[PDB]
């Protein structure tokens, strides 16, 4: 199985680059997984405090990592597919009452949230020797969805 | 008896003797020579280049990404992952008796679906996967005993003719330089002169 | 045996000696943050000092590369010196770092740290164990060193654990740019535009490459050296509005000052710090190991698990199978010796013929002062052997004695023990001259030709003296045994 | 591949390109690992003379004839050839753990000679009617069910070291393995060989 | 894909790693045949369209 | 011939660096190869209508 | 003679498989004469046999 999934990955990555540009971007996966299920672990609150996003955000820090490294695990998932994630929902009316669209949000989000890279401060080759070399450091990604509105 | 039927015909022992001579010298003019065996567990190195970010935004941006993706190889029993600013370094290291060939395409393969993730200047500047299994035979430094050649001119007439050289000698796996200065033609704005022309 | 067992309880373990590999490590760290020119010029102090030092043929210097951690820091570099040959050099590694630890000793800007190259590649640099404790919790790094600082005010007490260090250092100078968003937006302008002025100023913007000689080379962009060393070095840059507008960077931009890490470490996919210690000289490494571990127990939060590598990966790996695999061998000895010599009861002779080899070995080396590292276990394994094979010799003739000449069974021990007292140490005196030399050996890999040897002639010396004495005495024990029970 | 002659080669051809260099630039080696294993092929060499030399010196005492000391001297080498050729079919290489291996494996193979030998000529001295073949016939006869006893019970030691793993296994491994077979082609050697030679 | 599906424009940090940002517009503006009528886009002459 | 390919595609990942960008974007292939002609067929149309 | 110092010749297919082969067949020659005399003088226990 370990050639099979050699030869396939060789085979894929030609074409690949033909792939959309979002189909690459998540990524394309090639496991040498039956497909068949070897056995179902549930995890569950008997408390019922934690709401199904969290116990699947639980389960998907903390147990899956674990259980991928388990030797003879060939893809260990959880059937929810509830990971966190920042959701922007939009109100249509309210887009054409103050006139932007949603290409404007994809692009006020895709700009003002990413992290870019900035340089060192007193680097080489500079004639005047300082003292220090001081990295610049910058956060552009908001955290909270206080931050996101 | 056995040492008896020996005993009794020198000539067979001494052929019998001959024979395993003549197939000890064959081994021993094949044996390789090395200075220790691969003692230590079998270990892949991962490095990414994102240029001018520093050791936080390499970390959430780089290194988790491709040590997501990593993580799950077969016979790995831990990764480990150092991000200084403007690289990354991850090492994964793999349980002992395994193949160091088939853990790096293992790993090669990972990452290349963990590219496309990447920023922009990561991706541009390539991910480089190999193995670090490999002890060091030697090292041979090239210094200039005048002033006359500088870091730069001696690193690259290493890496463009040297280094060719030495790769081509039989039963060397690789040899690399460690000053990483290539040639780059450099520009070097002046901010004052970029805003006296605007 | 109670003194063997005693001997090998009074006897420190190490996994390997260290040896003179004929090049002295030298890893120089300036204060955090330092420039390059600092560490070039101390770097070049040390070189011309060294240069005084009658051994130090040749210095090689790595300046801007950290050794301890796999980095480049301007404020560190790594320097090799390259001693003589050594047929040439009186001194050995260890009084040349002495030397150098003296001459450094005194307080100054830069901390160099001399270490011995390993004996074998894949062993961490000196014998620091590799322990991370990974944070579950997500906890800041600033807090993650506080913790760590805990710990290791806890481990510093403890004699076990000595040295221990924290690769772990947010003390580094930062600059932060804090970002005016309302003012960014105000001014008509996008992050990633001035962030890639940013990128070009300061850093270096890699646009594309160039062909020269035959090769594809970068072409960087970057703003003169004397525009950005200065935290008011945003003065100058401008950036384009979409308003046709030149916009100062410091209107909308601010660099603070701030301290953090410029190593961050991450331990299967978790953040890590690095603890570096040392064994006790009385205790050994895995009794270290586990000092440590529960140290960071005590210490260490919930989040924090620790999680190990290297060196202490091997010790609690490898001893697991060992004590099965030898208990089959014995089993498959002792099996072995029954079915030779049609016997339940005999074998034990050979087997308590063994200890003899052991005791003395393990007695010299105690004498010495010589350790117990894996060559002594090699000769160990050597010296079983042939303690075995003069045994089994022993325990033949003097069944055949007893069985085929039908000698009365002290005469049967007396006879089998003189007829093989000669050949014993004839293989004595003529294995014993031959490893003599190990003792007395050159300086190339001294240390392990040392042990290995010593060892071996303490076994052998005990084996041939005494052992030879014993073996009858268990042949007619045994043997007026097995003759009890057939009455 | 071979570590002595791939550093020999890399010197060579590192003398060669410095005929060639720019005016100033000059090479040198500061760290080579095949230092430390020519050093240790010649220190086992040493010790491998030194102690055939004292074997032959022991045999030439206790024995009190000449032509007896030609028997360990073609015992020795071809126990030791052939534990090379098995060395090199199993895969093993010529590095320090071996070479430190070798050298205890020389008292295992001098061990055996000299046990044979001097059996032969304590039942050859013990009786007068008794002839040279009919005392080794008979020695071989009593030593014969020993010795291989003696090699099985060595292996059976020396195996299970071998089934140890991490790096001590490993280390460990290449000692137990080499002399595992130098012991049985010891013995087969003892055997076969030595009784006739004696 | 902006307001029926979801558009995933970036990751954002949380908890340590990395987790995607989604665009999607309110599920009752999605939700009929007639979805289509309440969405707009502007042209290049700056018109709602 | 297996594992000749797991060795050049182990050597090329890690000489990525050295590789100009346009072949990066497009990509590199190996693949096991062979100059062994088993032989050649022929497909054409009697009719001459294709 | 035409090309000169500045260039060298290197063989493929079965010019080179020729080319490095030659000698292996003299190699086999004399190996196996030699293991011939070797083991006839075992079997006939004589050595000018």
């Amino acid at each position: 199985p370990d050639q099979a999934a050699i030869d396939v990955n060789n085979r894929i990555s030609a074409a690949t680059a033909k792939l959309p540009e979002a189909v690459k971007k998540l990524g394309v996966t090639v496991r040498k997984s039956s497909s068949t299920i070897l056995e179902v672990v549930s995890v569950y609150s008997e408390d019922s405090s934690m709401n199904d996003i969290d116990i699947y955000n639980y389960v998907s820090l903390n147990i899956l990592d674990e259980l991928k490294r388990i030797p003879g695990v060939g893809d260990a998932s959880a059937i929810g597919n509830k990971n966190y994630s920042m959701r922007i929902w939009l109100e249509p009316d309210l887009l054409n009452k103050f006139g932007v669209t949603a290409n404007d949000v994809i692009n006020a989000v895709n700009d003002q949230n990413a992290q870019y890279a900035t340089g060192k401060i007193g680097e080489e080759p500079v004639v005047n020797k300082s003292p220090q070399v001081i990295s610049i450091t910058m956060q552009g990604r908001l955290q909270t969805p206080q931050e996101f509105e | 008896m056995f040492s008896k039927f020996f005993i009794e015909r020198p000539i067979f022992a001494s052929v019998v003797a001959i024979i395993i001579s003549i197939a000890g010298i064959i081994g021993l003019a094949n044996l390789p020579v090395e200075q220790y065996p691969s003692l230590t567990p079998p270990t892949v190195q991962v490095s990414a280049t994102y240029t001018g970010a520093d050791a936080q935004t390499i970390a959430s941006t780089v290194a988790t990404p491709i040590e997501d993706a990593i993580n799950g190889v077969d016979n790995m029993i831990y990764m480990d992952s150092t991000s200084s600013p403007g690289q990354m370094k991850l090492t994964v290291y793999f349980n002992i008796g395994t193949d160091p060939d088939q853990a790096a395409i293992d790993v090669n393969n990972r990452i290349s679906a963990a590219t496309a993730k990447l920023p922009e200047a990561v991706k541009k500047l390539g991910v480089t996967v190999r193995k670090s299994s490999s002890t060091i035979l030697e090292v041979v430094s090239v210094y200039s005993e005048d002033s006359s050649m500088n870091d730069i001119d001696i690193y690259n007439y290493v890496s463009l003719n040297i280094l060719d050289e030495l790769k081509r000698i039989p039963g060397v796996g690789d040899a690399s330089a460690i000053g990483n200065k290539n040639y780059s033609m450099r520009i070097w704005l002046e901010p004052d002169l970029l805003n006296k022309f605007g | 045996i109670g003194f063997i067992a005693y001997l090998f309880k009074i006897v420190p373990s190490s996994l390997v000696p260290s040896e003179d590999q004929g090049v002295i490590m030298s890893i120089i760290n300036l204060p955090s943050g330092s420039s390059i020119h600092r560490t070039i010029e101390e770097v070049d102090t040390i070189n011309k000092n060294a240069t005084q030092m009658k051994e130090i043929s040749s210095s090689v210097s790595l300046i801007g590369f950290d050794l301890f951690t796999s980095s480049l820091k301007e404020n560190a570099a790594a320097v090799f010196f390259i001693l003589k040959d050594w047929s040439q050099r009186e001194a050995s590694s260890d009084q040349i770092i002495a030397q150098l630890f003296g001459q450094y000793a005194a307080d100054r800007n830069a901390l160099s740290y001399f270490l011995n190259l390993p004996p074998i590649p894949g062993l961490s640099l000196t014998g620091g164990f590799e322990m991370y404790a990974q944070n579950k919790s997500g906890k800041d790094y600033d807090a993650i060193q506080q913790d760590v600082n805990k710990m290791l005010e806890l481990a510093r007490t403890r004699k076990e654990l000595a040295n221990v260090r924290t690769t772990l250092d947010t003390s580094f100078p930062q600059y932060k740019l804090i970002i005016d968003r309302d003012k960014m937006k105000y001014y008509n302008l996008n992050m990633q535009d001035v962030f890639n002025t940013i990128s070009a100023t300061i850093g270096t913007y890699y646009v594309n490459d160039f062909p020269m000689l035959g090769k594809n080379f970068q072409v960087n962009i970057r703003a003169l050296g004397d525009f950005r060393n200065t935290q008011d070095a945003l003065k100058n840059i401008y950036i384009r509005s979409s308003d046709n507008k030149m916009i100062p960077l410091n209107s909308f931009l601010t660099l603070v000052r701030s301290a953090g890490p410029d190593d961050v470490k991450r331990f299967n996919l978790f953040p890590a710090a690095l603890i570096q210690g040392d064994p006790a000289p009385g205790y050994t490494s895995g009794q270290a190991i586990d000092a440590i571990a529960e140290v960071a127990k005590q210490s260490l939060g919930d989040e924090y698990s620790i999680a190990w590598s290297g060196s202490a990966y091997q010790e609690v790996s490898s001893k697991g199978a060992g004590a099965y695999a030898f208990v089959l061998g014995m089993i498959f000895v002792f099996l072995i010796l029954a079915a030779q010599y049609e016997r339940w009861l005999m074998p034990l002779a050979v087997i308590t013929a063994v200890p003899f080899a052991v005791f003395g070995s393990i007695l010299l080396v105690a004498l010495r002062g010589f350790d117990n590292d894996i060559y002594f276990q090699t000769g160990l394994l050597l010296l079983i052997g042939l303690s075995a094979k003069n045994a089994i010799l022993i325990i033949e003739f003097a069944m055949e004695e007893r069985l085929k000449k039908g000698k009365s069974i002290f005469e049967a021990a007396i006879n089998a023990a003189k007829l093989r007292f000669r050949p014993i140490i004839m293989t004595s005196l003529a294995f014993t001259f031959g490893v003599l030399p190990m003792i007395f050996a050159t300086g190339a890999g001294s240390a392990s030709r040392h042990s290995l040897g010593t060892g071996l002639i303490g076994g052998m010396i005990a084996a041939s003296t005494l052992a030879i004495f014993f073996v009858p005495l268990f042949f007619y024990l045994l043997e007026n045994f097995n003759e009890w029970l057939d009455k | 591949a071979n570590a002595v002659n791939t550093a020999k080669l890399i010197n060579e051809k590192m003398q060669e390109l410095s005929k060639n260099f720019p005016q100033g630039l000059k090479y040198q080696i500061p760290y080579d690992t095949t230092i430390f294993v020519k050093a240790s092929i010649k220190e086992v060499i040493k010790t491998f003379v030194e102690a055939l030399a004292l074997v032959l010196v022991v045999m030439y005492l206790f024995l009190k004839n000449f032509k007896s000391t030609i028997i360990p001297m073609i015992a020795v080498p071809v126990s030791l050839l052939g534990t090379f050729a098995v060395l090199y079919v199993l895969g093993f290489s010529i590095n320090l753990l071996t070479l430190f291996a070798l050298v205890l494996a020389i008292g295992i193979v001098v061990d055996d000679a000299i046990i044979v030998v001097e059996n032969i000529d304590r039942i050859l001295h013990e009786d007068s009617n008794i002839s040279v073949k009919d005392a080794a016939i008979k020695a071989m006869n009593e030593v014969s069910s020993p010795v291989i006893s003696i090699v099985l019970v060595l292996c059976a030691v020396f195996i299970p070291v071998s089934f140890i793993s991490g790096f001590v296994g490993e280390i460990q491994r290449q000692f137990a393995l080499t002399l595992a077979i130098s012991v049985a082609i010891s013995g087969f050697v003892a055997l076969t060989l030595t009784p006739s030679l004696s």
